[PDB]
RNA sequence: CGGUAGGGGAGCGUUCCGUGUUAGGGAGAAACGCGUGCGUGAGCCGCGUUGGACGAAGCGGAAGCGAGAAUGUCGGCUUG
RNA sequence: AGACAACCUGGCGAACUGAAACAUCUUAGUAGCCAGAGGAAAAGAAAGCAAAAGCGAUUCCCGUAGUAGCGGCGAGCGAAAUGGGAGCAGCCUAAACCGUGAAAACGGGGUUGUGGGAGAGCAAUACAAGCGUCGUGCUGCUAGGCGAAUCAGUGGAGUGCGGAACCCUAGAUGGUGAAAGUCCAGUAGCCGAAAGCAUCACUAGCUUAUGCUCUGACCCGAGUAGCAUGGGGCACGUGGAAUCCCGUGUGAAUCAGCAAGGACCACCUUGCAAGGCUAAAUACUCCUGGGUGACCGAUAGCGAAGUAGUACCGUGAGGGAAGGGUGAAAAGAACCCCCAUCGGGGAGUGAAAUAGAACAUGAAACCGUAAGCUCUCAAGCAGUGGGAGGGGGACCAGACCCUGACCGCGUGCCUGUUGAAGAAUGAGCCGGCGACUCAUAGGCAGUGGCUUGGUUAAGGGAACCCACCGGAGCCGUAGCGA
């Protein structure tokens, strides 16, 4: 009919969902100046990781069509 | 009649009243309507953008983009309509029936719509089958072939859709096909 | 559907006005002041009823103290109360203060029973 | 099942009896399912004709009457403000679409359990379309009196098809209301004091609202 | 079982719609003015040398719904 | 020719704003100005979508989907195909050639895409399709007519009340001294048009009009497409940037061909640009007729219920008010007194005049008269708890109401502050108007329905509501990975 909620694309390009409903991100600091970093440090940043519990209030408000499950 | 226009009413807890803010202090929400003293959240208009952090670099900027999505690589969608083996056992088929898209839609298990309509059917093989019927699907997984062939079923892979090929491309393939064939 | 204010403000203020019967000046005539004073009257009434209990007591001590200095020299209220609990009496300040005015001959006998 | 309805003929005598076994909501919630279907019947019926004008739509305004300062009076932006007579309206009514949605099976269940409650104050009659060769309200009223009705109170006749001679014989009466499967609604069932049916409607009503 | 910001829960009342061409009403309605009545209170229930035709309650529903303040605002009337 | 509310087309074309600044961007091809035109306009009969399977003009709605993508990859912007419905219509020209003309030009011929025409030779070409000016009727509109059924009593008036009857294909409305199926005008139903308009039908008669072989010869809309450069607009900001539209400068090919299919090449598929016209579904309301309101009822509702865009203000553009209610019926008060008038007191009228015209119900502030108690040695946010003396009344009275000798206690209200009686802010008083609402989506809770998984959207649907259809789509059943 009229207005529909719009997806915040800059957030959609940085957050996705697992099978159960967990939000995930990519850890930062792996685009330049990698020589001074140890392989242990660079390994930690390469891996995915669950997003902090405190930040979901901002993510979900920006991504309304993004199915999640806060109980997991 | 027992029921009548003047003996009905709603179930309790189904229709709350609704807070009418700005109608005294005893009502609960005061004159300030539950927004505290003067500020930015208490003003009549659009508020801060969700994700805004007071000039601090928000989380949707100090985080790199997902792999592939950054440049424009298209995300991978499902190529088939996956159905496991256990669901077929629950459908309740007998020795003679087949298994296709048209059969499952009749039972009500598979109910595609839109993009999912123009997809073939694939079998996965998570379960067990002890009815010995025939299949008319497109693709099959490795575990499904071992179970169906062991249960005496009659699989049938469909040919699928054809891909157009340029003339000279057939000759290079025919060149190699003649090469392996004449040797082997 | 439009809804006028109607009469709910009028019938409210009459109840607020009728309470302000004997108030002087504009405190019985203006609605924005009667509401301001009707609040103050009940707070003063609720405060006085708490002070009402200590006040009559404060009056009964004087009357009982005043009615007993005539009996004995170097004798007083504080010594009279200490002997009642010794003699195991139970009378309160209300009865003693009223008997001192209404039947003074009784306290002269109560003083004798103690001694 | 529990209360079989008697059948009457064109005269006042009995000829038989039948029943009707319809789907009924449980007693814990039947009082609410019918009440939900009654609101939407009316909330869909109402018409959003109320309208007012905001400070932008009211004629005039636009100009600042007097400057912001150097005047011993409260500031002002336009004469056609809501805080002055003849001005705009804050959050006034506009033409609204009151229509809501309700699931079919709920609306159908609300209709079934309503009729299943009027069994004690209802009955069945035979066909009488041939007994009226021409429209005549006087004979139509006499038939209701012989069947045990009062034209003063409300009533309801539900039938397959309302022929011309019969529908004109009850078109003038206010209380009596004639119905068909197309014109059948929830509002009329609960308002009527006594219902009437025919052998064709009990068959049509049981199959559309069975209990299987 | 003190309580501001603030959150939750339970309720009163206004105008209109459904039951409703309701009950009642020139044997005096709405309103207005009153009260040794009732309620935790918002208010309810009653009365009449006013008034002169409308209109509850109950079970439910919807809002242009509750004002003491905005150098608010319209009109009317004081002070000096 | 000019006028013409909005919608529509074309041309010129902002800014505040959002990005928490700001220039790319957004606001926005919006507003406003100019021009033009219709009841609709515009668009429109594939040099098209699509992808190896197929669709077959344009337009609108649902949905695809807030998906694919675009974006200082920031704010934000935002498709399309498939699918489901409404509504359905396709036609006329340029050119080859044949005649007529110095040419220009006229007539015939022809108009298409699994290529079609011209060209010749065979056939048999066109009755049943589309049109349709004289006018002839059909049906509606533009004035109307017929039209059923009640009496009395209730003391201003009876439609109401009580009692007794009646009509209904008519209990839709309005009016009538007071609320009406049966008093009036009317309604159901029926009848009715000289003349004019419109929708249909018929009618001239000229009318557009039907097929098989031979040919890869003659034609297929040119300063066009394309290219280079500078720009615009397509969801897409020059990006790999196609497709579409323009300025400058260059500049093709004719079915053995050309364009498109997101740089480009190759192959295949699809289609035939550079000429034009075209109804319907769709958008709007200065207005017309009918109908309906959980719309307002004189501070409301159109600014305007009276000589309202008036009065008034302004050089002008332009801005812009306020004022409603006697009574069923004026029967609007003969006459007498006061009396220069105005005005008042009786009389008379009326149910009411204490409804008497400046007149309906007539709250509050404000100005007063009378009665009961009471202050001139005081002092105080004005009250409150005690309550001397005096007074009062349809109930009763050890009660209740009014007054208040004198004692004690008590630092105006909101706003908002670490903290305000505060000499911080705001209110001259009274009454009215006056502020978290609405639509559409996301998430959560509560309640209900179904679970044989659930549900329809647009669109139809006795006017609406609503019975019953409509399963296209959406959600939930497999995830991991760029
Ligand atoms: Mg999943
Ligand atoms: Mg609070
Ligand atoms: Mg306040
Ligand atoms: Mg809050
Ligand atoms: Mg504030
Ligand atoms: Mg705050
Ligand atoms: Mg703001
Ligand atoms: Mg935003
Ligand atoms: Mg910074
Ligand atoms: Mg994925
Ligand atoms: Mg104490
Ligand atoms: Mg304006
Ligand atoms: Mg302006
Ligand atoms: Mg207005
Ligand atoms: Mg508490
Ligand atoms: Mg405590
Ligand atoms: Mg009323
Ligand atoms: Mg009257
Ligand atoms: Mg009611
Ligand atoms: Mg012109
Ligand atoms: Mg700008
Ligand atoms: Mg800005
Ligand atoms: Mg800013
Ligand atoms: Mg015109
Ligand atoms: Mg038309
Ligand atoms: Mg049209
Ligand atoms: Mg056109
Ligand atoms: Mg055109
Ligand atoms: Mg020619
Ligand atoms: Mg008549
Ligand atoms: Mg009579
Ligand atoms: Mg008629
Ligand atoms: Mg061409
Ligand atoms: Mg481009
Ligand atoms: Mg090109
Ligand atoms: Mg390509
Ligand atoms: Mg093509
Ligand atoms: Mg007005
Ligand atoms: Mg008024
Ligand atoms: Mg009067
Ligand atoms: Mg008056
Ligand atoms: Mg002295
Ligand atoms: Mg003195
Ligand atoms: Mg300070
Ligand atoms: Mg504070
Ligand atoms: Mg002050
Ligand atoms: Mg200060
Ligand atoms: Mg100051
Ligand atoms: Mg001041
Ligand atoms: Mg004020
Ligand atoms: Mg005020
Ligand atoms: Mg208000
Ligand atoms: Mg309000
Ligand atoms: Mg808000
Ligand atoms: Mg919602
Ligand atoms: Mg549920
Ligand atoms: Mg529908
Ligand atoms: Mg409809």
């Amino acid at each position: 009919k009229g207005y529909k909620m719009k997806t915040h694309k800059a957030s959609a390009k940085r957050f996705r969902v697992t099978g159960k409903g967990k939000i995930v991100r990519r850890r930062a600091g792996k685009q330049h100046l990698l020589a001074k970093k140890n392989t242990k440090r660079k390994n930690r940043l390469s891996k995915l990781i669950q997003v902090d519990r405190s930040d979901y209030d901002n993510v979900i408000g920006a991504l309304p069509y993004l199915k999640v499950n806060r109980k997991v | 009649t027992r029921f009548r226009l003047d003996n009905l009413g709603p179930q309790p807890g189904s229709r709350k009243k609704g807070k009418r803010k700005g109608r005294g202090h005893a009502a609960g929400q005061g004159g300030s309507c539950g927004f505290g003293m003067r500020g930015q959240k208490s003003r009549s208009g659009p508020g801060i953008m969700r994700g805004f952090e007071g000039g601090q670099m928000p989380l949707y900027r100090r985080i790199p983009k997902l792999r592939g999505i950054a440049g424009g690589m298209r995300a991978g969608l499902p190529k088939y309509v996956p159905i496991n083996l256990r669901d077929i056992e629950v459908a309740g088929f007998k020795e003679g029936e087949e298994v296709s898209l048209e059969s499952l839609k009749a039972k009500g298990i598979i109910n595609p719509s839109g993009r999912e309509r123009r997809l073939p059917l694939k079998i996965l093989g998570e379960g067990e089958l002890s009815t010995k019927l025939q299949i008319k699907a497109r693709a099959f997984s490795g575990s499904a072939k071992e179970k169906l062939e062991a249960a005496g079923c009659s699989v049938t892979v469909l040919p699928g859709r054809k891909k157009y090929i340029k003339e000279s491309v057939r000759k290079n393939l025919a060149r190699a096909d003649e090469y392996f064939a004449k040797k082997r | 559907t439009r809804v006028k204010r109607g009469y709910i403000a009028r019938r409210r203020r009459k109840k607020i006005r009728f309470f302000a019967s004997s108030f002087r000046g504009a405190h019985s005539r203006l609605t924005r002041t009667i509401a301001q004073q009707k609040i103050r009257a009940l707070v003063s009434a609720h405060r006085d009823r708490d002070r009402q209990k200590r006040d009559f007591r404060r009056l009964w001590i004087t009357r009982i103290n005043a009615a007993i200095r005539e009996r004995g020299v170097y004798y007083n209220y504080s010594k009279f109360i200490h002997d009642l609990y010794k003699r195991q009496l139970l009378l309160n300040r209300k009865i003693l203060a009223q008997i001192a005015i209404l039947n003074p001959n009784c306290i002269y006998m109560i003083y004798n029973e103690i001694i | 099942e529990l209360i079989p309805l008697p059948i009457l003929n064109f005269s006042g005598e009995k000829v038989g009896e039948t029943f009707l076994n319809l789907k009924t909501a449980p007693s814990e919630t039947a009082r609410a399912v019918v009440h939900r279907g009654l609101i939407t019947h009316l909330q869909n019926k109402r018409r959003g004709t109320a309208s007012t004008l905001t400070r932008a739509e009211v004629r005039g305004g636009g100009r600042k009457p007097y400057p912001q300062k150097k005047t011993g009076r409260a500031r002002r932006g336009s004469q056609r403000s809501p805080l002055r007579p003849g001005g705009g309206v804050i959050f006034g009514p506009k033409p609204r679409d009151w229509t809501i949605k309700m699931n079919k099976k709920e609306r159908r269940l609300a209709l079934s359990t309503a009729i299943a409650s009027a069994v004690g104050n209802s009955f069945v009659v035979e066909e009488f379309a041939e007994n009226f060769e021409k429209p005549k309200t006087k004979d139509f009223i006499a038939a209701m009196q012989r069947w045990g009705l009062d034209p003063a109170e409300k009533s309801l006749f539900f039938l397959m098809d309302l022929v011309e001679n019969v529908e004109k014989s009850g078109r003038n009466i206010r209380t009596l209301k004639l119905l068909t499967p197309r014109s059948l609604n929830l509002f009329d069932v609960l308002n009527a004091e006594k219902l009437v049916f025919t052998e064709g409607t009990i068959q049509y009503l049981n199959q559309r609202y069975g209990v299987d």
